[PDB]
């Protein structure tokens, strides 16, 4: 019984800590969706200078590159 | 006629001579930088290919793929 007692006590506190981690992380998982969004265009510009990249150096090679 | 003579002698003279210098100017000038510009062109197209022909083909690719 009085062990009962401090038992529950202690799952109080815990369940409150419980949901104050939880409410921040829902918000954690919020920011990050707004940041995902402020991404997609930059990779986009990544994938494009990559290719850019990629296709250039084959058509080099082709050419008479200057590389070493 | 001498006064015609002179005339028509001195003004096909110019003309003549005019002529001479039409030839040879528009052959060379019309020769010369013509072999250099397609070959400079030629050259260009390899070139700018490499800077807006492959821009066309990232963008064609990305925007398929």
């Amino acid at each position: 019984s009085p062990h009962e007692h401090q038992q529950n006590l202690l799952l109080s506190r815990i369940i409150t800590n419980v949901e104050k981690l939880n409410e921040a992380i829902m918000v954690m998982n919020k920011t990050l969706q707004e940041i995902n969004i402020q991404n997609m265009n930059i990779e986009l510009v990544a994938q494009m200078f990559k290719n850019y990249q990629s296709n250039v150096l084959f058509h080099l090679e082709a050419t008479d590159n200057l590389k070493d | 006629l001498s006064p015609l003579e002179q005339e028509v002698l001195d003004e096909y003279e110019r003309l003549s001579e005019n002529m001479k210098k039409l030839a040879v100017l528009l052959d060379e000038l019309a020769s010369a930088p013509a072999t250099e510009i397609l070959d400079g062109l030629r050259e260009l197209e390899r070139k700018t290919s490499l800077v807006f022909t492959l821009l066309k083909a990232s963008v064609y690719s990305i925007v398929l793929q």
